[PDB]
């Protein structure tokens, strides 16, 4: 009965990642004054299935790998860490209800750079290795402000429990007392997944075939949907009636779709940063403000007597 | 808003903790009889 | 190096040694050793040449291995005692591990194989710090755990340290490696008398630090790193010529100089405890140290003199170098023997 | 000290905002009246069991039942 | 079988270090140390040390072993390996890892049960749930006490981290 | 003594034997050293959680942080070696024989 | 060593309170109000004796007074209590804050039919004083006598006789 | 237990999708192709800046590891000491950042 619940989590994740490609191409279509896919299925609803069957029978490149084991374990780790970030997410009750789900997600996302690094070393190219090292440096850079912003917000929560984060926001959204943390969190999650305007990989895993590239691709989009849902729970937490959980489920679904389309609407609006310009954005703009707001959200529940409950 | 609601949640935490405190004598007496039951059973099966 | 950063780093070295000296807890002992190593690593790389990077790498590897063995000894103590007081250890396995780890931090033989290398790779002031200040923290931990130190192990390490620091001084023309093998021999001397009277351990430590600091201060005043470069001191500064060599006659262990003060007192505490063979052997090996270091004394005060013509230019310039405490440390390293019963202040 | 402040607010508003937020986070917990209530709520939160005392005979400040007058009361927390 | 699980992980943990103490390469050495960190974290998590296991993942593995793999990947110039079609490029990997789990299951033999059954821990070893603790992880509150009780510890730790930043920036300059 | 503690000590001694027999690289030395640090973390954590000794639960984190900072220092040393020779080979570190 | 004296199975038998935890949490504050005295005499015996074997009968007194707490709910107000603990029982964390109208009905029916006042916030966490006739334990750790300390130093400090007595130094 | 089953199912689905992604187009007998990028035979030069940002990540990540028990430390009784040490840790993280600033450590990846 629990394995049924694991399958009903992981199969709709893959279906939602499949149709996120359609939603991305349609929304980027209409924002670019054009249409997106509408020929393949009715209004394009068979374009993800056609793209998947195309990528999964495409020829493997016969890759001259510098290692077998890291070449295989980078998509495996990418998909496993793409799926295991979902299991503490409260929707309104998670698959794995754990007391440290926030810290669990921060740890499993900090482990997600090894897929990039092992894909980089598993290629023979020095240029692909340089691009992978740049991507790893970018991602571990923005994980710093992920951790500090996340800590600063959870100083209003009481604990690292994600289900408690629904109880915290029953009177007001947590974007009202923490909107600078919200906007820096949102740009930081934008810069984690190498999403535009932080996508200098399209400006490292091309040693793979088109199939394993589809695996890294769907792991990246599962991370995009997951960080949008986690931002929804973290700042725009919905109303929850324990006798009708579908109210919370429809509410955070609508907010997660709007935030994912906000990613799609940011990527069709801005040019890319140069690499040192987003290192400047992290280390010289987001990090002083983030440390000051960390001091502020430490010392503020003490001065307002609004220290949240531990339990 | 977070001020009023964190203060109310602290009052609710104190209410739950006082429920725990009112229940701890019964749970402690049942725990004592639990462990003495199991040790008497282990003693008798050790003797046989 | 930025001088404010130098002051901060030197105070951090002193702070790490002080945290090892004042703490009643094992985690703070380990923290003080970690702080001491972390801060002393740029002192070795003051000049930024490949020999300093090699020396700092060897020093990092040895001191990191000693730090992890120290933490394993602490963890085994927490198994068999459930507590953290810096006192005697409650397992001879943890006692053996902490004795081995402190012998690695001191560079006692057979863990001596990093001491003549690293001292060769680094400048003279950083070698001065490595051979004077870095002895103070592991000798303090050995002072605090001596009810658990195995007798046979500390005597084995002591006599092996004295023999290897003796036979290391033959084949050397480098002044820094000679100070390093003298370091190894004197650490064998200090840990010989540790389980019998640790006041003589502290006396040997203080006299050793005074003599080593006098020698490195003279080496910095003359900017000489080898025996052959030391041999030109008679023509440049003739007062510098003999002070090096009466200080080194002290460092051998030779009356009436104060470097005869530790070893004799060490023998004076080991013939009480019915060990006659062991101080006899250790001080015969100290005579072997006298043999090689007296050959160096003959090298500087006598035969191999000759100068070069550019020395004539150095006659028109005095030493503007800071010879800090060098008359004080030269007086305290020779003429202290008539004040030998001052050692009661070290109880 | 004022034209320099306008200059640094023109050039670098991020660092001005950071130092202002950090300065307020330092000074404002002492300038606040509600800071003592944080201390009072955290010391009145009962994580343990309130172990009773043997009645020796002369303890006027210690009650005999939770619904007694004497004892530490949280009327201030209920009202605020 | 399920009872001895911590012990099983510990055996794998020991075998994990034999993955890289024999030192086949620094890159496979990092890979073996990551797998060993995961299984030692499993050992930690199965005593109720949830925060400490997440410090293994977040700080040891995702914080420091990322930097070890990063610095290793900026050295040790690579070279290709066998890249025949799928009967070599993945089939040998699967047969090798099946032989690795064969080696894991292979050590639980008659020379092991003389140590396991004479010194049976499972049944009386894992005693972290001995009675009630209350409304709090004792390990969480012990880590929380770093700020009220650990004033000197936090001072010397933050000073060592500041000195670590200064020391790295001084030695990595070359001037 | 106990069994799982003997396993963590066995891992510590195995990574010690790997730390005491160098093959080619300095990164192998740093990896064996940090495997030693990992085993110290595991064994300290199991002792501290076993005895329910509460205040020592901050101790392994301390044992992490310093030592991880220590590893950072070691990595920087390796880098300077690899900026002089091009490799991190321990046989390039033999100029201090004389 | 000595044989540990475990009491018999017949000395442990009591009429248990066989209700679930949501029944106990819905009936927690009135239990803390009305069953105060044998509960606190038991927990005072439990923290003073540090041994459950000497805390048996007082514990049974708890299990004598808990059931008479619930029977007096079962005779008068079993239906508002059942409607209240069902809504307590629904929730995962068993929130008091989800069940306020059933709480008001249970408190109203209890204050009417029995006259019990639900305690204020802050009262059940009080340290109370307990009057007992049982004695104070003179050695609850069962410890033996401490070893005697070393004799301290005393008296006026005289100078050292003929100095240090170090081989030839006369001072 | 449920967590281990969930991790095992996620790992099995990942390995199954990788195995399908490798073995399904290797049914094809397409072509054995020959004749094997911005460098052809150049070695990798080391870059000091990437290592500086990696070690900067590691040191600030250790400072974050210290900062992590703050939502639990807010519940303590000695709030003045707790607030002083929390502000002291975040201030030392800021002092490490300012020293990384002024010694040109954040340059050419600022
Ligand atoms: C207690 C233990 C103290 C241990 C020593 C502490 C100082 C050493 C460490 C710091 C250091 O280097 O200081 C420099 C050091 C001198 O060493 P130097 O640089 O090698 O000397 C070169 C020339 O003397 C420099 O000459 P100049 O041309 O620059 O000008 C004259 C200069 C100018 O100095 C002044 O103006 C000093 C007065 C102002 C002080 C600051 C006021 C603010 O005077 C001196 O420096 C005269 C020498 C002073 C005596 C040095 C040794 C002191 C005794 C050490 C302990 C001996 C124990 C023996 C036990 C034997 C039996 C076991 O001390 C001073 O300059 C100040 C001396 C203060 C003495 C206080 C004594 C009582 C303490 C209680
Ligand atoms: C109304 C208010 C006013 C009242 C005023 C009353 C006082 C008025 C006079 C004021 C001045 C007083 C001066 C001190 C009192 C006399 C001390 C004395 O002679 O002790 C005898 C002392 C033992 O003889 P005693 O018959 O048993 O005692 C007669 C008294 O009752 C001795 O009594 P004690 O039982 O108290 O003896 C104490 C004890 C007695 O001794 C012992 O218990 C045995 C320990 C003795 C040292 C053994 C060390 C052996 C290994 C190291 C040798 C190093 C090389 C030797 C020197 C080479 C050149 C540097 O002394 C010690 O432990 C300290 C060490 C010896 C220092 C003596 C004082 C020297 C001050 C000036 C130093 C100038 C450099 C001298 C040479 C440096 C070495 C001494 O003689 C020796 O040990 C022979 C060594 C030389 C003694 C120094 C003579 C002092 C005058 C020297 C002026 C000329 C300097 C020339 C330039 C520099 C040298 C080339
Ligand atoms: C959670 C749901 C979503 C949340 C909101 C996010 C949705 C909106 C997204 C919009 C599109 C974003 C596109 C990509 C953005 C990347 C570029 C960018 O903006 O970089 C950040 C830019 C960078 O600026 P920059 O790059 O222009 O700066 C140039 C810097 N120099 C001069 C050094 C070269 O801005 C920031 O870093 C600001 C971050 C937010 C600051 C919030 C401060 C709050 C107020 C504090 C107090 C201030 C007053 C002082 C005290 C007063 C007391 C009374
Ligand atoms: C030959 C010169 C060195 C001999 C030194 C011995 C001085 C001494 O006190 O001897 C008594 C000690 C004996 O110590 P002991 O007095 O404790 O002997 C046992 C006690 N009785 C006698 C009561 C049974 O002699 C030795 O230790 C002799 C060996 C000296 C050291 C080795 C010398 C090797 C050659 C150089
Ligand atoms: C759920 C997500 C999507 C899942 C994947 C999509 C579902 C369908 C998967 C199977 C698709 C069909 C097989 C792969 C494509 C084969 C294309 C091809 O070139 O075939 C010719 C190949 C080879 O044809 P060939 O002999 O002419 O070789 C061509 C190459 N030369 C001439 C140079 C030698 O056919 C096969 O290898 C047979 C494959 C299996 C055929 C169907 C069996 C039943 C499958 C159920
Ligand atoms: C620079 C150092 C700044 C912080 C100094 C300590 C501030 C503090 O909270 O002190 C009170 C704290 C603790 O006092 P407290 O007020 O928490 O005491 C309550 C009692 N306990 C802790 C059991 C809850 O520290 C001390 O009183 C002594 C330790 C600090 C000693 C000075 C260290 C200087 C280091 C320089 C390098
Ligand atoms: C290259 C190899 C293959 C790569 C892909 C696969 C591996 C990498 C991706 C998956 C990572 C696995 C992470 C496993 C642990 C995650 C942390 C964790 O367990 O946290 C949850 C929870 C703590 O929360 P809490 O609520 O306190 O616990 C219940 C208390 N009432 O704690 C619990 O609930 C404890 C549950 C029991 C303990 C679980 C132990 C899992 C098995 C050991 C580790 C397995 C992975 C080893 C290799 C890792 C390589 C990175
Ligand atoms: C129970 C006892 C407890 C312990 C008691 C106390 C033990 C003290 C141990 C002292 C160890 C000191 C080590 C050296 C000092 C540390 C800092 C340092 O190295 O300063 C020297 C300084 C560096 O200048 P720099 O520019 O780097 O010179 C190199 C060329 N450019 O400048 C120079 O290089 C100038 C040259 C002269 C330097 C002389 C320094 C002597 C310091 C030691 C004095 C003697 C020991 C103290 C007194 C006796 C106590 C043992
Ligand atoms: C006491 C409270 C706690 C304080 C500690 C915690 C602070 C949290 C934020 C941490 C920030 C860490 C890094 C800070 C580095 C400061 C030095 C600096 O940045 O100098 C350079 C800069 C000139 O800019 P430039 O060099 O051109 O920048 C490169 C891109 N163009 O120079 C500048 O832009 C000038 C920056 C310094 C002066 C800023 C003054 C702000 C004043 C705000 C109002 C008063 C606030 C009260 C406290 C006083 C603060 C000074």
């Amino acid at each position: 009965m629990f394995m049924i619940n694991v399958l009903t989590l992981i199969i709709p994740i893959l279906l939602a990642v499949a149709f996120l490609t359609l939603v991305e191409r349609k929304v980027l279509g209409y924002m670019q004054f054009r249409k997106g896919p509408n020929v393949v299925g009715p209004y394009g609803l068979l374009q993800p299935i056609a793209d998947a069957i195309k990528l999964f029978i495409k020829e493997p490149l016969r890759p001259a790998t510098s290692s077998i084991s890291m070449f295989i374990l980078a998509p495996i780790l990418a998909l496993t860490l793409a799926l295991t970030m979902w299991i503490p997410l409260p929707m309104p009750y998670p698959l794995i209800n754990m007391n440290l789900g926030v810290l669990f997600m921060l740890a499993m996302s900090s482990l997600a750079v090894y897929s990039i690094l092992w894909s980089g070393w598993a290629s023979n190219s020095k240029y692909a290795l340089i691009g992978a090292l740049r991507a790893v440096a970018q991602t571990i850079s923005y994980e710093v402000t992920l951790a500090i912003i996340l800590l600063s917000v959870l100083l209003m929560n009481g604990s690292f429990t994600l289900s408690t984060l629904i109880i915290t926001q029953e009177q007001v959204w947590l974007i009202f007392p923490a909107w600078p943390l919200a906007m820096m969190w949102f740009i930081s999650t934008l810069a984690e997944t190498n999403r535009a305007p932080f996508d200098l990989t399209e400006g490292f895993n091309v040693e793979y075939a088109a199939g394993p590239f589809a695996l890294f691709f769907m792991a990246e989009y599962a991370n995009i949907i997951m960080m949008n849902i986690f931002t929804t729970t973290l700042f725009l937490g919905a109303f929850h009636n324990p006798y009708m959980p579908e109210l919370y489920t429809i509410n955070f679904t609508i907010k997660s779709l709007l935030l994912s389309i906000t990613f799609l609407w940011i990527r069709a609006s801005y040019p890319r940063f140069r690499y040192d310009q987003l290192m400047h954005l992290l280390w010289k703009n987001f990090l002083p403000l983030t440390l000051a707001l960390c001091m502020w959200h430490v010392s503020l529940p003490i001065l307002l007597s609004s220290i949240p409950p531990q339990t | 808003s977070m001020m009023r609601w964190n203060r109310e949640r602290r009052r609710l935490q104190i209410e739950d903790f006082e429920a725990r405190i009112a229940l701890m004598p019964l749970l402690q007496a049942e725990k004592d009889r639990r462990v003495l039951q199991m040790l008497r059973e282990n003693l008798e099966e050790e003797a046989t | 190096m930025n001088p404010i950063i130098l002051i901060i780093i030197l105070m951090t070295v002193m702070l790490g040694t002080i945290i090892v000296m004042i703490s009643t807890h094992w985690l703070l002992i380990w923290i003080g050793f970690e702080m001491n190593m972390l801060a002393i690593i740029p002192i070795m790389m003051k000049k930024h040449n490949p020999r300093a990077t090699e020396a700092s790498t060897k020093y990092f590897l040895t001191q990191s291995t000693a730090s992890m063995l120290l933490m394993m000894a602490i963890i085994i103590n927490l198994m068999f005692s459930g507590q953290w007081t810096v006192m005697k250890l409650f397992n001879p396995m943890a006692s053996m591990l902490m004795t081995m780890a402190l012998a690695m931090k001191l560079g006692m033989a057979p863990f001596h194989f990093w001491v003549p290398e690293v001292t060769q790779g680094i400048p003279l002031s950083s070698g001065l710090i490595l051979l004077t200040w870095q002895k103070l923290a592991p000798m303090s931990v050995l002072y605090q755990i001596l009810p658990s130190i195995n007798l046979d192990l500390i005597l084995t390490l002591s006599i092996l340290s004295i023999t290897i620091g003796g036979w290391g001084g033959l084949n050397q023309t480098q002044l820094r490696k000679i100070m390093a093998y003298s370091s190894i021999a004197h650490m064998g001397w200090m840990t010989a008398v540790l389980l019998y009277n640790p006041t003589m351990t502290l006396l040997n430590l203080i006299i050793y630090i005074i003599m080593t600091s006098t020698m490195f201060t003279l080496f910095m005043a003359n900017s000489t790193t080898t025996t052959l470069s030391l041999s030109h001191t008679w023509n440049k500064a003739p007062i510098m010529t003999i002070l090096v060599l009466i200080t080194l006659l002290s460092m051998g262990g030779l009356p009436p100089l104060s470097g005869f003060m530790p070893k004799w007192m060490i023998i004076q505490e080991m013939t009480k405890n019915d060990s006659i063979i062991l101080p006899t052997l250790m001080a015969i090996t100290a005579l072997l140290n006298l043999y090689f270091y007296m050959r160096l004394t003959y090298s500087t005060a006598l035969t191999m003199f000759p100068s070069t013509n550019n020395m004539k230019m150095k006659w028109q310039f005095p030493t503007t170098k800071r010879m800090t405490l060098l008359p004080t440390m030269t007086v305290l390293s020779t003429m202290l023997l008539p004040l030998t019963p001052i050692l009661s202040i070290l109880e | 000290v004022a034209a320099f402040l306008k200059n640094v607010w023109a050039k670098e508003p991020v660092l001005v905002a950071s130092f202002a937020i950090a300065g307020l986070a330092v000074i404002l917990p002492t300038l606040s009246p509600y800071t003592k209530y944080s201390l009072m709520i955290n010391r009145a939160t009962p994580y343990n069991y309130p172990v009773p005392l043997r009645d020796d005979g002369n303890m006027p400040d210690v009650p005999s039942h939770p619904q007694d007058p004497q004892g530490p009361s949280l009327e201030w927390l209920k009202r605020l | 079988m399920m009872t001895y699980i911590v012990f099983i992980l510990s055996i794998i943990f020991v075998m994990g270090f034999v993955g890289f103490s024999s030192k086949p390469s620094p890159i496979y050495g990092g890979l073996g140390l990551i797998v060993s960190g995961g299984v030692g974290c499993g050992i930690v998590l199965n005593f109720g040390g949830s925060f400490l296991g997440l410090m293994v993942f977040l700080i040891y593995l995702g914080g420091m072993m990322v930097v070890f793999g990063y610095t290793t990947a900026m050295a040790t110039e690579q070279y290709p390996e066998v890249w025949v079609s799928n009967k070599v490029v993945l089939g040998t990997f699967i047969t090798g890892l099946l032989m690795e789990f064969l080696m894991v299951y292979y050590v639980l033999k008659d020379k092991e049960v003389e140590i396991v059954f004479k010194f049976n821990g499972m049944g009386d070893w894992v005693i972290y749930d001995t009675g009630d603790s209350g409304f709090f992880s004792e390990e969480a509150m012990g880590i929380a006490a770093l700020y009220s009780y650990g004033t000197w510890l936090v001072i010397v730790t933050g000073w060592s981290l500041l000195i670590g930043v200064v020391v790295i920036m001084e030695i990595t300059r070359g001037n | 003594m106990s069994l799982v503690y003997m396993n963590i000590m066995m891992a510590f001694t195995v990574s010690l034997t790997g730390l005491l027999m160098y093959r080619s690289h300095l990164m192998s030395s740093l990896l064996c050293l940090e495997g030693m640090m990992l085993s110290l973390f595991i064994l300290a954590t199991l002792m501290i959680l076993n005895s329910h000794f509460t205040l020592a639960s901050m101790m392994p984190i301390i044992l992490l942080v310093f030592a991880a900072c220590e590893a950072a220092l070691g990595l920087s040393l390796l880098v300077m070696v690899s900026n002089t020779y091009g490799t991190d080979y321990v046989q390039n570190l033999n100029l201090l024989q004389c | 060593p000595g044989i540990v004296e475990l009491p018999s199975l017949e000395d442990l038998k009591v009429q248990e309170v066989k209700v679930s935890s949501s029944v106990l949490k819905a009936a927690a504050h009135h239990y803390g109000a009305q069953c105060d005295k044998p509960n606190k005499e038991f927990m005072l015996c439990r923290w003073e004796e540090k041994d459950p074997r000497r805390c048996l009968e007082e514990g049974k007194l708890v299990n004598q007074c808990a059931l008479e707490f619930f029977r007096q709910i079962k005779r008068h107000c079993a239906e508002p209590f059942t409607e209240y603990w069902t809504c307590i029982d629904y929730s995962g964390l068993q929130l008091f804050r989800r069940c306020r109208k059933e709480q008001a009905q249970f408190d109203k029916c209890v204050l009417d039919k029995l006259g019990w006042v639900r305690p204020d916030l802050g009262e059940l966490s009080k340290v109370t004083k307990v009057k007992t006739d049982r004695p104070l334990p003179e050695n609850p750790y069962h410890s033996r006598a401490r070893p005697e300390p070393n004799p301290e130093v005393e008296g006026d400090l005289k100078p050292a006789r003929h100095g240090s007595r170090l081989f030839f130094w006369t001072m | 237990m449920n967590l281990m089953i969930t991790l095992l199912t996620n790992f099995t689905l990942a390995t199954l999708l990788v195995t399908i992604a490798f073995w399904l187009p290797q049914l094809n007998v397409y072509s054995e192709k020959t004749s094997p990028d911005p460098m052809g035979s150049a070695r990798l030069p080391f870059s000091m800046k990437f290592f500086l940002v990696a070690i900067t990540f590691l040191l600030f990540d250790l400072e974050i590891a210290l900062l992590l028990p703050l939502p639990w430390a807010s519940q303590t009784t000695n709030l003045n000491t707790m607030l002083t040490m929390a502000l002291l840790l975040i201030f030392l993280l800021a002092v490490s950042l300012a020293y990384e600033w002024t010694q040109k450590g954040l340059e050419w990846t600022e």
